[PDB]
RNA sequence: UAAAGCUAAAUAUAUGUAGGAGACCGAUAGCAAACAAGUACCGUGAGGGAAAGAUGAAAUAGUACUCAGGAAUGAGCAAU
RNA sequence: AUUUUAAAAUUAUUUGAAUUUUUCUUCUUAUAAUUUAAGUUGUUUCUAUACAGUACUUUCUUAACCCACUCGUCUUGAAACACGGACCAAGGAGUCUAGCAAAUGUGCAAGUGUAUAUGAUUCUUUAAACAUUUUACGCAUAAUUAAUGUAAUAUGUCUAUUGUAGAUUUGUGCCCCACUUUGCAUACAAUACCGGUAAGCAA
RNA sequence: CCUAUUAGCUGGUUAUUUUCGAAAGAUCUCUCAGGAUCGCUGGAGUUGAUUAAUAUAAUUUUACCAGGUAGAGAUAAUGAU
RNA sequence: AUUUCACUCAUAUUAAAUAAAAUAACUCCAAGUGGGCCAUUUUUGGUAAGCAGAACUGGCGAUGAGGGAUGCUCCUAACGC
RNA sequence: UUACCGAUACCAAGCCAUAAAAAGAAGAAAAAAUUUUUUUUUAGAAUCUUUUUAUGAGUAGAAAAUCGUGGGGUUUGUGUUGAAGCGAAAUACGUGAGUUUUCGUGGAACAUCUCCCUAGUGCAGAUCUUGGUGGAAGUAGCAACUAUUCAAAU
RNA sequence: GUCAUCUAAUUAGUGACGCGCAUGAAUGGAUUAACGAGAUUCCCACUGUCCCUACUUGCUAUCUAGCGAAACCACAGCCA
């Protein structure tokens, strides 16, 4: 008998393997696991970790946010482990070198028309195997509507969680506990 | 009820097993309607079955 | 699907994962939304705050078509039209685009976002927001009311 | 008790039997984990029907091979024996039960000229 | 589905307070074996299954159109690579190239004899032999359900115009036809397997560019459909690894415990 | 019938199973209900600072970018 | 433009009849009933309601002959 | 198959030194070998000069030493003087549909799903596949108010609010490090702006 | 026949190995054989750490606080005596 | 008070010690549980109780093994072969 | 005061699994005969391979990986020189559910572990359902109605 | 309950007494010949009810030939 925590076995949390059985993504994961092991590059380690993540942690990054994040250094290349989506609110693009998992058709067309280029992660591993001049970016991992229902329960004081309701008219979840005139408010 | 779910709303408090129906014949009925209108355009023979609206 | 079900993995475990003590009985708390305000009140108040009571006045028969109006913000007006024509209207300063958002399916133009500086644009819509009109004529454009 | 035959250690023989299968006919001897509440065997009372556990697992260097230090491979015709042409030293062959007498003879002669040993060589003859 | 009221068409009575019998319902009366026997209940003989099968089971599935088109495109791509056609089970060791296309008179040929002869001349005699000697009566009681034989799947002839192809290549066991404008994923990937021997006619091969976007024409091109792009640009990850730019990038090999 | 009215047995070890969690102690705290006429004037202070900084930044950017 | 009237199609069909099918059940299952089944049988009555399929390719091969037995049967050097 | 190497120790020669002054004194100079390094090797017998036995392997049956209460269950507590179980076979219990969410996989992405339906040399299979003349509908893209309604920096700038940490990137001291540069996600706050309510004014 | 009515109650609830592993407190409840809710638990995932150091600690040390239980008293008060 | 510039306050042993401290933190979904009981020490009601009610910690429960002849809770000690 | 005996605890060593870690996407070694032969091997599957360290109770409950059954696609197979099933078994494999073989019986079908789909999919219990069969046991019992006997026939 | 009576002996019976837990008038009060498979006490007769059991008859049991169940059953069956 020995008095250890968790009986002496180190416990890790989070993903350990790719779940997607996409052969191309499996090949990419193999390549970047090898790259992360054989080079010291935290760049490659981060990319190898992010290729493994669920969909909700590879959110899209719009063109406007891409070109805003890459404003100050214009000759670098931006690498996103999500998808790049178009932004109709953006009036003009400018000469972006972007590596990404996937591009929507509109975003790809706009980037090539602006004269930049779209890169896959195998091309990124070919040309910048260490990540020189490569800026790691990610989209908003907490903007999705599911997070709007998370956190403190709707009903706890000063809670911002969205409740689960069929509809959102005046007669749905809006009388008692949501205004001072009916018992209390939140 | 339990946990953070939408408050349930299902209107199945009557004898619904008697009123459920499944359309196994959607495309079969498609073919039947197609055949019927084909035959009634061959019957009048040249004059369209469509009327001007 | 049936061979992936969790009950299959409790096949020889007596209680089927439902407790040796509490058991799996039928409606031990009531049926549907029974106990709200009495014995499910913590659940109702913790997850569905404003559930009980009524607020507001009745609208007897609604006819949603009367008040239906989809909205668009000013920052998407330029993206409404194609890229090449956007470039044309940008390069040429003597011409402006006239966009009838009602044709695209929008009835009201809202004022969120930024329009391009010194780029005139004429917008036709059934309804306009105050700030939407302010931005449109701040960039040298015009709002036209249609119906 | 463990038995050793060269490098082969079998950590236990006399395979585990189901609790009370000795004194109940409806209880077959095939092992079942006693779920129970006051179950003696489940509680690991002394002197009764010990349960299998992973600790009995055999060394994985010698885990699956037969008393001839060869892995068994079951074949149904002559075409399934091609891979053994370059595995003849570490695999032995066994003819499937439902193979007729001609296919049996053919398999035996092909295995002999491949010098691959056969386990059930004298069956149906 | 089972009959709606099956097992429950008797008189319910569980007269079970002190009879020294289990409290299950029993059929009434006397004078016959059935009287007093356990009535409906999943554990009783003639009692009714636990959850009687209903006809409103989810029989079908709605599949995204884009995903279906992706699957068809990928099946065609897979049929184009030799190792996949070999791995699926076709004996193609003797045909010259795997995206195999023949002249348009394959569509005009009309006799099963000359169809089999053309198959042999293309180098597919072993495949034809596999097809003809795969015919055999299946195991299980599917054969008391009008499912007697079980065949292997042979080449899929893809044509543009039916001038005799269908009525020349049908009746060859395991051979399936398909018009190029109605490509079916069920035929293209039988059983979900990857890479089916496809024999294209010249015109059917040429029409693929038209169908999938190149050289568009009005009533043939799939409207507003864009061929799926890949996550990677070139999947030769070992070639990229062996490229000198990243070989110079790698650190020295280290040692284990 | 009669039952155990109350006990705190096992409650401490339940509490220590997932530890006695500490408050996070964030660097900044909301000033919502705190000292009006001081935090409003702090808002004015910060606005003045930002405007004075930003006009220098605009001047420098304009004169370096023509 | 009420207090009179007619009107085909698109619609429904746990009934009857007749076709065709199935990732259905395979004789304690599937309809209650694969069979002489709503039959036998029970109840004054309204009603209740089963069990029960398989020799063999061929009985147009269903056991001939002998012995022992009152016979049923049995045995055979006899026989399909 | 590029650490059972190197070193360490020992032996035999060898260079110098030191010292407890020497037949195991120590420190290196070089070479050669060894193992005390760098997890067991050798010899001789037997099995046996057999083809399955009286041996060896194995199953079973019997003893013997030590141990061993009847399972399932409710229960704080069952071997219980708690209940169920004479035996055996076969049958026998978290499923199906609707609806919601989370998780994860997949496609597409400010969109997405082509609903009912239509067409079409497909009409064993096929009741499936295939297709849809450049504002059908759902959900999403905007909130808020009982509500008339109103509706997100704001044209000084295609710019993209402000801080504190922070991934990545850039330099100077292709691989450690302190300052530089950039500042993702996110957290904590600050600011604006939208709807409602107060308050002040109110043509 | 409606009807397989309902049951907070009793009985039963079907392969193996491996890994993690409780509660019998609490709040509300026509509540006391029940339920919801918190706590305890598993699974999933991210951010971190991976730099013998920071975060951190059912531990101490140093410094500084708060207490009226044991004891003590009855001549300090009160109440006894 | 905030903001910007300065200057610089141990770190090469870490602004006290020790630390299989990151086996962390956080989020999501969800199970079972919500009759407890026992021992030491404290303690209320009761003549008392294997009685009833509480506090701390450890247990039994959920757990076998060695010892206490025997024994759910005592002592040693917790369990792959 | 000594010695001794005495655990599933402790120590050293081996092996299994769990967790974590270090690391990884190509060349001849030996032996036996007689320079020439012969015998073995001569590896490279990333949820993989090699090595290392620590660790291992468990009800309720949760998860993973495995093992089976009916049926369906795909693949590639076994059957009258005897399939399925069944009885007894095995120098058999597995830790284990099981798997695989042998002999007998049987007389016509059967698998697919290549991958996948599907469900009416796994029994010791429910005074469970239906059927069959026990010990009880050659036992309780074959007891109201006074009563039978001789001889013959068949 | 107290007093009589009944007995050798009376928590029984009957006759009285009555501040009656809590009697009482068609909720009928009191009393009554005749009647009762109604409840109760005593007496004579009578007797195996008993002292105190014994002997005896039939039908079973018992053994045999024949026929032949069932209930109950976790496993079983010596004690301190």
């Amino acid at each position: 008998g020995i008095a250890l925590k968790n009986v002496g076995r180190i416990k890790k949390h989070g993903r350990k393997h790719l779940v997607s059985k996409n052969p191309y993504l499996r090949l990419l994961v193999k390549l970047y696991n090898f790259l992360a092991r054989r080079t010291n590059a935290n760049f490659n380690k981060i990319i190898a970790k992010r290729l493994i993540m669920p969909k909700r942690y590879r959110p899209p990054l719009s063109l406007s946010k891409l070109q805003y994040h890459m404003a100050n250094h214009p000759n670098d290349i931006a690498v996103v482990v999500g998808s790049i989506t178009d932004d109709k609110r953006l009036f003009s693009l400018k000469q972006l070198k972007v590596c990404a998992l996937r591009f929507t058709e509109t975003a790809r067309k706009r980037i090539e028309d602006a004269g930049g280029e779209c890169l896959t992660f195998d091309q990124l591993a070919l040309k910048y195997p260490t990540g020189k001049k490569c800026v790691l970016l990610r989209g908003p991992t907490k903007a999705r509507t599911a997070e709007k229902h998370f956190g403190k329960a709707p009903g706890k004081p000063k809670s911002k969680a969205r409740p689960y309701v069929r509809s959102k008219g005046r007669k749905f979840e809006k009388a008692r506990g949501r205004r001072k005139s009916r018992a209390y408010k939140k | 009820v339990a946990h953070n779910n939408v408050l349930p709303n299902v209107h199945l408090h009557k004898w619904w097993q008697r009123h459920v129906r499944v359309n196994f014949s959607k495309n079969i009925k498609k073919k039947k309607r197609r055949l019927l209108r084909e035959k009634r355009r061959k019957a009048n023979g040249g004059t369209p079955i469509e009327k001007l609206h | 699907a049936t061979r992936f079900k969790k009950n299959r993995k409790k096949r020889g475990h007596v209680s089927a994962g439902h407790g040796r003590v509490g058991k799996h009985r039928k409606h031990p708390g009531g049926r549907g939304k029974a106990g709200g305000l009495h014995h499910m009140r913590i659940n109702f108040d913790k997850y569905h705050p404003g559930y009980f009571g009524k607020v507001g006045m009745r609208h007897l028969n609604l006819l949603k078509n009367r008040t239906y109006c989809p909205t668009i913000n000013v920052d998407k007006l330029w993206g409404l039209l194609p890229e090449e024509k956007k470039k044309e209207f940008s390069e040429n300063k003597d011409i402006a685009p006239v966009i009838d958002v009602t044709r695209k399916g929008y009835f009201k133009v809202l004022g969120n976002g930024k329009l391009k500086h010194n780029q005139p644009i004429v917008v036709k819509a059934r309804y306009f927001s105050s700030v939407a009109e302010k931005k449109i004529k701040a960039v040298g454009g015009q709002c036209i009311l249609v119906a | 008790a463990v038995k050793k035959v060269g490098k082969i250690i079998k950590k236990r023989t006399k395979k585990f039997t189901r609790f009370q299968s000795n004194r109940f006919m409806r209880v077959k001897p095939a092992w079942r984990k006693p779920r129970g509440i006051d179950c003696r065997v489940r509680r690991r009372y002394k002197g009764t029907n010990l349960m299998p556990s992973i600790g009995y697992g055999s060394n994985k260097k010698t885990k699956f091979l037969l008393p001839n230090n060869k892995y068994k491979y079951v074949v149904k015709n002559v075409k399934e024996m091609e891979p053994l042409i370059m595995n003849h030293t570490k695999y032995c062959v066994q003819i499937a039960h439902n193979v007729s007498s001609k296919k049996r003879k053919q398999i035996i002669e092909r295995a002999k000229q491949m010098n691959v040993s056969v386990i059930n060589a004298k069956a149906r003859l | 589905a089972v009959k709606l009221g099956a097992g429950y068409e008797t008189s319910a009575e569980s007269w079970g307070t002190g009879r020294a019998v289990a409290r299950i319902p029993r059929v009434p009366g006397g004078g016959t074996h059935r009287a007093g026997q356990g009535a409906f209940g999943n554990m009783c003989r003639g009692g009714g299954m636990f959850n009687p099968t209903k006809i409103w089971r989810r029989w079908g599935r709605k599949v995204n159109l884009k995903e279906k088109r992706y699957a068809v495109c990928s099946s065609i791509a897979a049929s184009g690579v030799t190792s996949l056609v070999l791995a699926r089970g076709h004996r193609i060791s003797h045909l010259k190239e795997v995206p195999l296309v023949v002249s348009n008179d394959i569509e005009s040929l009309s006799k099963t004899k000359e169809a089999v002869n053309f198959l042999v001349s293309l180098g597919l005699k072993d495949e034809v032999n596999r097809l003809v000697k795969s015919k055999k009566i299946r195991a299980g009681k599917g054969k008391m359900r009008n499912r007697k034989y079980k065949i292997r799947n042979g080449p899929l002839i893809i044509y543009e115009n039916d001038n005799g192809v269908k009525k020349a290549f049908r009746n060859i066991p395991g051979v399936d036809l398909c018009k190029v404008t109605k490509l079916n994923l069920l035929k293209l990937a039988p059983g979900g397997s990857i890479g089916r021997l496809c024999i294209w006619s010249e015109s059917a091969f040429k029409k693929l560019d038209v169908i999938y976007g190149k050289i568009h024409e009005k009533k043939v091109t799939k409207k507003n459909y864009i061929l799926p792009k890949s996550i990677v640009h070139n999947p030769d990850i070992y070639r990229i690894i062996h490229s000198d730019k990243v070989q110079a990038s790698l650190l020295a090999k280290k040692k284990p415990c | 019938a009669k039952s155990k009215n109350h006990t705190n047995h096992n409650q401490n070890r339940k509490a220590h199973k997932n530890g006695i969690k500490k408050p996070k102690k964030h660097k900044f705290m909301s000033r919502k209900g705190l000292d009006p006429n001081f935090f409003r004037n702090q808002k004015y202070c910060l606005k003045g600072i930002q405007k004075k900084k930003k006009e220098l930044k605009l001047k420098a950017k304009q004169e370096k970018n023509n």
